[PDB]
RNA sequence: ACUGGGGCGGUCGCCUCCUAAAAGGUAACGGAGGCGCCCAAAGGUUCCCUCAGAAUGGUUGGAAAUCAUUCGCAGAGUGUAA
RNA sequence: GGGCUACACACGUGCUACAAUGGACAGAACAAAGGGCAGCGAAACCGCGAGGUUAAGCCAAUCCCACAAAUCUGUUCUCAGUUCGGAUCGCAGUCUGCAACUCGACUGCGUGAAGCUGGAAUCGCUAGUAAUCGCGGAUCAGCAUGCCGCGGUGAAUACGUUCC
RNA sequence: CGGGAAGUAGCUCAGCUUGGUAGAGCACAUGGUUUGGGACCAUGGGGUCGCAGGUUCGAAUCCUGUCUUCCCGACCA
RNA sequence: CCUCCU
C-alpha cells in the first residue's frame, strides 16, 4: 500500500434496519443499509 | 430514500414520491400512507426511520417492480404461446383491444414510414 | 474480518472432509478478486475514465490502475494506448472485506435480485459475475453518480475444478441460483 | 367481460358433444360454428375444429387456453403485409 | 547515354532478395521490392519482464475494447523493404 | 359463421392535449331546453366504483331522469415531459344482450406513449357573435369525440375598399 | 501492338492530389398551391464508390491485377 | 403558360 495515492480505508460497521450488524472495512464511517443478506428474500426463502 | 429497490425523489411529497415505484399510483400511495399513518404532505427527505420502516413493510406485501414486471411479461408471453388473437396483435405490434387500424394505431405501430401513393 | 475467520475455522476443515484431500494444502482458497470496468466510451468522452476510476476507487478501496488498449481497432474507433478501462486487484484483507460487503450488502441491493448464476465458472474453478449498477455498493452515493455503469468481478481460486470452486463459494454466503 | 352472476357461456350443442366424448376416453375432431363458446376446463386435450368464416380450423386445446373463446384461436381475416 | 537498328516508350545513384551452378564474384530493356529518412527516445546504462492466437467465463460490449484462467517456440514483435 | 371494424401508407372532419389565466383537493353557489309506460325510477341499504337489491311517486307545470359545469373562495403543487398529458397495454370487474373472440360501453387497480403550441399553407366568426363550460334529445337492448337542440360565462376589431 | 485517361444515386458531375464526413444539380417521393395540369413553395428518401486482390487499426481516396468505355501513337524504309 | 376526341 504505497502511501498517499489510495483513499482512507478503515473500520465501518454496517447496519440492516432489519437488525443485522457486523464491521467490515470501508471508506464510510457509519454505513446504514435498508436491506442485507438476512432480510433479502432470495437468501431467507419466501 | 430507497424503497422496494428504487431511490424515490427526496424533495417531493410522499404521496407523489411513492408513485415513482412501478406498481404504485396515487390511490395505492394514499392507501399505504393511510395504513402506515404518515401524513401525505411530508417530504421524503423529512421522514423518520420509523416512518420509512413502516412504509417499507407495507410495500413489501404489494407486488411491485420486477415481481410485477415478470407477471406482466408472462401474461403477454402466454397469449403469444397459445396463439390467441391478442397474442398475434401483441407480436405484430397492432391494437389488441379492437381499436381500428386503418388510421391512428401509432402508439403500437410507432412513427410513420411513408410509401409512394398511386 | 468475519469471512477470513469463517474460512480458516469453518470452511477449510469442511472442504478437507468434503472432497477427502490428502493434505490441508489441497484445500481451495480465494487467491484474488479482480474488479474490471471496461470504459469504451472513454474514446468519445475524456472524463469517462476519471469518473469510472473514482467509482471503482471507493468500491474497492484501492486506487485502480487504468488499463489501455492493446491494439488499434477500427470498429470501435480505438487506437493503441487509449485508456479504455480500469481494473483493481484485491488480495488479503481488502479482498475479504470487499467480498463480505458484496455478499452481505451489495448483491441484496441488486434490482430484482434472484441469485447469481451457477453457469458462470470458467471450467477451471474461477467465478466471474457481472454487476450492472454501481449504485448497489454502499460507498457509492446516488446523487454523485451521473453516468450509470457496471463492472466485472472475477473471483480467482485455487480450486482445480468448478465443483470444488462452487462448494467454496456456496460455503461463503454467496447466493447461488436455486 | 360476461357477468359472474351469469357464469361462463357455452353453446349446449358444443358442450353436449364434448361431454359425450368425456363419458368415455374418446377423442375426435368436434367441427363447430360456435366461436362464441368459452373453452371450459373439461375441453382440454380435444381437437375442436372452429369455423373461421370459410373453413373449420383445427384447434388442439391446452390448459392455458381455458377461459378464452374458441374464436380466439381461429382468426377470421387473412393478412400477410402490403407489398 | 543505354537500346536485340534508330526514333518513340522505359531506365540512369543507393539498399534487400531470387536468378547465382552449397566460398567470394557473376550478365540481360531477367523476376520481385525498397531508399533520398525517422527517433531527444525509437539513443546510453541499470534493473525487471515475455509475445501472436485460441478456448472458457464475464455489465454495457458486438466476430473483435478492457478483466480472469488455461493452452501456447514464437504461429508475435523488432520505426521502415527484404 | 364470417365480412362491412382489414392496415405499408395518403387526405378530409373532429376530440384530447402540450399545462401555473394551470393541475390536484375541499367548501359555497347561479340555468335553459328537453325526455319518460313497461317507460323514468327517487329514497333506503349494500358495493372503492361501474353498478346491484329493493321500491316511493309519476301516462307528468304534480313524480322521475337531474347531478349543471365553467365560476367564486380556500388549501396544496412551484415550471418538471412534471402533481402536465392520458395514448397504449396487463389484471380484476359492471351492465345490456341468446351471445360482447373477431367486434360494445362503462368501472377499479396497475401501466404512463407522443406531445414543450405545430413547415409550406389554410378555416370560421361582426355580438349575446366568436371563444369557452356543462345540459338534453332523436336513432337506440347496449353503443356518439357525430348530429339536432338548450342555457351559463362572454371578448377583440372593422381605418377603409387598393388587392384576393 | 504501345502509351494515356476515366469508371461515384435514375442521368450529369464534385470529392481522389493531403486515409477517418459519401456530396451537388436535375430527377424521384410526400405535402401545399390550381377546377386540373405546368411552374412555384415546403418536407423527405436514395449509392458504399466497375470487379477482385493488397497495404493499413481503418480505403471512394494509397498499391496491383482485371473488365468496360474513350483518347493518342504506330515513324525511316 | 396550357386545358385530349366525339
Ligand atoms: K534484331
Ligand atoms: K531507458
Ligand atoms: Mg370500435
Ligand atoms: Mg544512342
Ligand atoms: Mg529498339
Ligand atoms: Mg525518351
Ligand atoms: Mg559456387
Ligand atoms: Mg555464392
Ligand atoms: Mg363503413
Ligand atoms: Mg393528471
Ligand atoms: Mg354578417
Ligand atoms: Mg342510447
Ligand atoms: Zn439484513
Amino acid at each position: 500500500m504505497k502511501a498517499g495515492i489510495h483513499p482512507n480505508f478503515k473500520k465501518a460497521t454496517v447496519k440492516c434496519a432489519c437488525g443485522n450488524e457486523f464491521e467490515t472495512g470501508s471508506v464510510k464511517e457509519e454505513v446504514r443499509v435498508e436491506i442485507c443478506s438476512e432480510c433479502h428474500p432470495f437468501y431467507t426463502g419466501r | 430514500a430507497r424503497i422496494a429497490g428504487v431511490d424515490i425523489p427526496r424533495d417531493k411529497r410522499v404521496v407523489i414520491s411513492l408513485t415513482y415505484i412501478f406498481g404504485i399510483g396515487r390511490t395505492t400511495a394514499q392507501q399505504v400512507l393511510k395504513e402506515a399513518g404518515v401524513s401525505e404532505d411530508t417530504r421524503v427527505r423529512d421522514l423518520t426511520e420509523e416512518e420509512l420502516g413502516k412504509i417499507r413493510d407495507i410495500i413489501d406485501k404489494l407486488k411491485v417492480e420486477g415481481d410485477l414486471r415478470r407477471e406482466v411479461s408472462l401474461n403477454i408471453k402466454r397469449l403469444i404461446e397459445i396463439g390467441s388473437y391478442r397474442g398475434i396483435r401483441h407480436r405484430r405490434g397492432l391494437p389488441v383491444r379492437g381499436q381500428n387500424s386503418k388510421n391512428n394505431a401509432r402508439t403500437r405501430k410507432g412513427p410513420r414510414r411513408t410509401v409512394a401513393n398511386k | 474480518n468475519r469471512l477470513k475467520e469463517k474460512y480458516n475455522k469453518e470452511i477449510a476443515p469442511a472442504l478437507m472432509t468434503k472432497f477427502n484431500y490428502d493434505s490441508v494444502m489441497q484445500v481451495p482458497k480465494i487467491e484474488k478478486i479482480v474488479i474490471n470496468m471496461g470504459v469504451g466510451d472513454a474514446v468519445q468522452n475524456a472524463k469517462a475514465i476519471d469518473s469510472a476510476v473514482e467509482e471503482l476507487t471507493f468500491i474497492a478501496g484501492q486506487k485502480p490502475v487504468v488499463t489501455r488498449a492493446k491494439k488499434s481497432i477500427a470498429g470501435f474507433r480505438l487506437r493503441e494506448g487509449m485508456p479504455i478501462g480500469a481494473k483493481v486487484t484485491l488480495r488479503g484483507e481488502r479482498m475479504y472485506d470487499f467480498l463480505d460487503k458484496l455478499i452481505s450488502v451489495s448483491l441484496p441491493r441488486v434490482r430484482d435480485f434472484r441469485g447469481v448464476s451457477k453457469k458462470s465458472f470458467d471450467g477451471r474453478g474461477n467465478y466471474t459475475l457481472g454487476i450492472k449498477e454501481q449504485l448497489i455498493f454502499p460507498e457509492i452515493d446516488y446523487d454523485k453518480v451521473t453516468k450509470v455503469r457496471g463492472m466485472d468481478i472475477v473471483i480467482v481460486t485455487t480450486a482445480n475444478t468448478d465443483e470444488e470452486a462452487r462448494e467454496l463459494l456456496t460455503q461463503v454466503g454467496m447466493p447461488f441460483q436455486k | 367481460a360476461r357477468s359472474l352472476k351469469k357464469g361462463p357461456f357455452v353453446d349446449g350443442h358444443l358442450m353436449t358433444k364434448i361431454e359425450k366424448l368425456n363419458e368415455t376416453d374418446k377423442k375426435q375432431v368436434v367441427k363447430t360454428w360456435s366461436r362464441r363458446s368459452t373453452i371450459f376446463p373439461q375441453f382440454i386435450g380435444h381437437t375442436i375444429a372452429v369455423y373461421d368464416g370459410r373453413k373449420h380450423v383445427p384447434v388442439f386445446i391446452s390448459e392455458d387456453m381455458v377461459g378464452h373463446k374458441l374464436g380466439e384461436f381461429a382468426p377470421t381475416r387473412t393478412y400477410k403485409g402490403h407489398a
